[PDB]
RNA sequence: AGGACCGAACCGACUAAUGUUGAAAAAUUAGCGGAUGACUUGUGGCUGGGGGUGAAAGGCCAAUCAAACCGGGAGAUAGCU
RNA sequence: GCUCGCCGGAAGACCAAGGGUUCCUGUCCAACGUUAAUCGGGGCAGGGUGAGUCGACCCCUAAGGCGAGGCCGAAAGGCGUAGUCGAUGGGAAACAGGUUAAUAUUCCUGUACUUGGUGUUACUGCGAAGGGGGGACGGAGAAGGCUAUGUUGGCCGGGCGACGGUUGUCCCGGUUUAAGCGUGUAGGCUGGUUUUCCAGGCAAAUCCGGAAAAUCAAGGCUGAGGCGUGAUGACGAGGCACUACGGUGCUGAAGCAACAAAUGCCCUGCUUCCAGGAAAAGCCUCUAAGCAUCAGGUAACAUCAAAUCGUACCCCAAACCGACACAGGUGGUCAGGUAGAGAAUACCAAGGCGCUUGAGAGAACUCGGGUGAAGGAACUAGGCAAAAUGGUGCCGUAACUUCGGGAGAAGGCACGCUGAUAUGUAGGUGAGGUCCCUCGCGGAUGGAGCUGAAAUCAGUCGAAGAUACCAGCUGGCUGCAACUGUUUAUUAAAAACACAGCACUGUGCAAACACGAAAGUGGACGUAUACGGUGUGACGCCUGCCCGGUGCCGGAAGGUUAAU
């Protein structure tokens, strides 16, 4: 099993957008920003054990950071990971 | 017209990359001069 | 712009081309020299 | 059978083929084949060491039995095959215990023909046996120079070696060169002569034929500049020098043997 | 069948005109040669400087080649400007 | 938004490489955009890339790299065995439909498939850095069977028409459906089965190889496509209801046949030719050591797992390489209509564009073109440039020749449209029916239907019927080079280089020779019918004399002659 100390550090934020919103209200999937080194077994276990719901399957993409600039000083943001967590028929959150 | 720089990442790295500078005496001296000059990127890796 | 202007003034500093004056300027200087001989 | 091609399209005007209807039209015997990668004339330093080599057709090596070690077991010749690595043809043979091997094909040898290696072999063409058992004045090919080593003399097509003497532990051999050489008499040799003599009668006809045997062009020395070849330069055709290699050593006469170790074994140089 | 014939792709580059502070540090347009072969091409690899490679022109080796480029000896030396 | 023009083997679509947010939405016009800009690949913010099946990673290897020991080398280091890496190659598996402003073989719907783990049950000999098979692989050519795809008819829905006619031999549109599973066909290959024996596959072997018999004449392997199912589902021209007029839902007819047909598939086939055409693993098998009522193997069922990284967007380009939003360069994939031999060319479809300065005027002159009286190379260094020729069929065709050519020599004639032969022929395809059955994806007959050259005769139109585009100028004498090729990237493509062929010469294998302080490597896993060097340069007739000089080869007597 995955230890609970690992399993708390994985989920990072709920992702709020309109693709996320239509995924919830149309296909049971909650979209959430996860740890960059988090595997699909860790995200599945962490939503099973931290929101106490039943997860059908996880799909993970990794989002690349945008090169912004302040003034005349550039900088890339930071890569993050986004997990499309497809729940079962019985869920709320 | 076909210019000289026809890029390929795999040849860039196999040729001038870090594992290929470290692979020999003189490339390690190259890295030593780039570190000593103090250089933001040593090799061309990415 | 200043960096591109310094490098793009630095373009024909190490040239070789002999039929072109200063590396680039077209002329007839081959025929002028050749006819002088 | 040599055949002049009819002169449709130059390039075919001067070709003479050496066709052989008794060669096997088909794939060679597989577990006696191996990879033979082409080099380009270039050593482990990358450099061109032998010039004029490169390109040509892909070839697979065929392990030809030059040693002929299966003594006393007869072998029937299964077929004859084209070998790209040699001038001669190779015969695929089948021993009585179910082992196939390729040998160099001697002159008369056809399919369905008994050959036999060893000391008590009959003297007839194809039988490898030691030269203390071969009669003097017999044509013999695939000669060993050291006992047990493998054949190295008279292997190329249409080539034989005549045994002229048996003085003691040595046999004096008239090599195809014209050279008289002493070989130890325990060295095996195969009877007969090796058999594609008409190989020398083919004429190739065009430039691309040489190209497809892997022979790149030969730039002649006098066509170069002086930096390239000692012959070099000169305002139209200009030779004026004693003819040399590209490294300055005299061509046209100058003897380049220095061994001193194998001079014991040379009875008379060639002429 | 063919280093076969005509001819597109494809490779090339014979002529002319334009262009020559170009649209382009070598091209465009109209014709032109090869076009199953000694062809052409992709990806990778190997050869290095008095060295490579060269169907040989002193050609090519990163718009550089009768000896690359970078750094150093080095503020070479300059009875010359 | 309506018209107009351009590309349409691309100026459309999909990628690889390369780039790296340029993608999509809102917002701003300072600078960037060769002008203005409300617009933008610009600024700012937000959003966006979803995989057991696609690709990478992974398993295996080529060229080649690195390389424990090792051999070698003043040192640095060179080479290399075991090994280990290295794709551009070999290895398991997913398709259709729908959806987002922006992803989709990834999400959703439906239907699937693959490989491992574990468990149960039934049977059971399993077991390798080892043996065998297989993987496993050339160029060209030829058909045959198909399909993608298209055309026409039928069917279904809609229209009867701004200007003469248009209820019909009329017009517009649609007529689509996959993987998987089942069947096993047109082909292609091979005799099959049983028993005994063996100097081979380092050992063993029931596997492979081999040698005997005996019997049967068939079995096996492979294989496009079709057919059935998937699918009483989806999709579907269009209508219906609301309509932030952007669309959003609902409903939805027919959904067939004939012919033509690939450069795709059977085909890694078949025929043929020399120039003789990767490897290793997965895969199938054999056993050795061992384990043998255990472990393991096989089969069925159930259950779990299939991680990680890529996925946006451009990709013949305003996003890559070219300093530019540059008339240049850049690999693969798809490839509709009409005419055509065709991927040429013309005009078009799908789709995409009008090239980020415009408005005038209508001088010289320059550039790109059109036409030209009479003449017709007089131009000029030179017919440079332009003009001309140009297709298919048939007739006809010289010198010379290596007997192949020359030759498309040269030079001519025919060509449209309509009608008849013949309400479209010869030919191709071929239904229903009929006959037989080793009964079906069968063969024989039969010709409905579809497709359809080419020729002759008759007529008719125009100045002209290869009407556009496309598409040889021809002949005579001669120098050089035999020929195809190669070369001065960027003023020289040539008579120069190359070449087949010839000769001379070296080279006996630890070969000469070359790279290398050496080890070693190439020569070559070649062996004098071979290899290296040099010259000449197809072929034909030939290649004369000179060995005093320089070189080379040979000789050893004498003279001179180093280190010692």
């Amino acid at each position: 099993m995955i230890r609970e100390e690992r399993l708390l550090k994985v989920l990072r934020a709920p992702h709020v957008s309109e693709k996320a919103s239509t995924a919830m209200e149309k296909s049971n999937t909650i979209v959430l920003k996860v740890a960059k080194d988090a595997t699909k077994a860790e995200i599945k276990a962490a939503v099973q054990k931290l929101f106490e719901v039943e997860v059908e399957v996880v799909n993970t993409l990794v989002v690349k950071g945008k090169v912004k600039r302040h003034g005349q000083r550039i900088g890339r943001r930071s890569d993050w990971k986004k997990a499309y967590v497809t729940l079962k028929e019985g869920q709320n959150l | 017209m076909k210019r000289t720089f026809q890029p390929s990442v795999l040849k860039r790295n196999r040729s001038h990359g870090f594992r290929a500078r470290m692979a020999t005496k003189n490339g390690r001296q190259v890295l030593a001069r780039r570190r000593a000059k103090g250089r933001a990127r040593l090799t061309v890796s990415k | 712009m200043d960096i591109n202007w310094r490098h793009n003034q630095s373009t024909f500093y190490h040239f070789t081309s002999d039929h072109r004056i200063s590396g680039w300027k077209e002329t007839n200087a081959m025929y002028v020299a050749l006819n002088s001989q | 059978a040599v055949v002049k091609c009819k002169p449709t399209s130059p390039g075919r005007r001067h070709v003479v083929k050496v066709v052989n209807p008794e060669l096997h039209k088909g794939k060679p015997f597989a577990p006696l084949l191996e990879k033979n990668s082409k080099s380009g004339g270039r050593n482990n330093n990358g450099r061109i060491t032998t010039r004029h080599i490169g390109g040509g057709h892909k070839q697979a090596y065929r392990i030809v039995d030059f040693k002929r070690n299966k003594d006393g077991i007869p072998a029937v010749v299964e077929r004859l095959e084209y070998d790209p690595n040699r001038s001669a043809n190779i015969a695929l043979v089948l021993y009585k215990d179910g082992e196939r091997r390729y040998i160099l094909a001697p002159k008369g040898l056809k399919a369905g023909d008994q050959i036999q290696s060893g000391v008590d072999a009959a003297i007839k063409p194809g039988n490898t046996l030691p030269m203390r058992n071969i009669p003097v004045g017999s044509t013999v090919h695939n000669v060993e120079m050291k006992p047990g080593k493998g054949g190295q003399l008279a292997r190329s097509a249409g080539t034989y070696v005549q045994i002229v003497a048996r003085d003691g532990a040595y046999v004096t051999l008239r090599l195809r060169s014209g050279e008289m050489r002493k070989v130890e008499a325990d060295c095996r040799a195969t009877l007969g002569e090796v058999g594609n003599a008409e190989h020398m009668l083919r004429v190739l006809g065009k430039a691309g034929a040489a190209r497809w045997r892997g022979v790149r062009p030969t730039v002649r020395g006098t066509a170069m500049n002086p930096v390239d070849h000692p012959h070099g330069g000169g305002e139209g055709r200009n030779f004026g020098k004693h003819p040399v290699t590209p490294w300055g050593v005299q061509t046209k006469g100058k003897k380049t043997r220095s061994n001193k170790r194998t001079d014991k074994f040379i009875v008379r140089r060639r002429s």
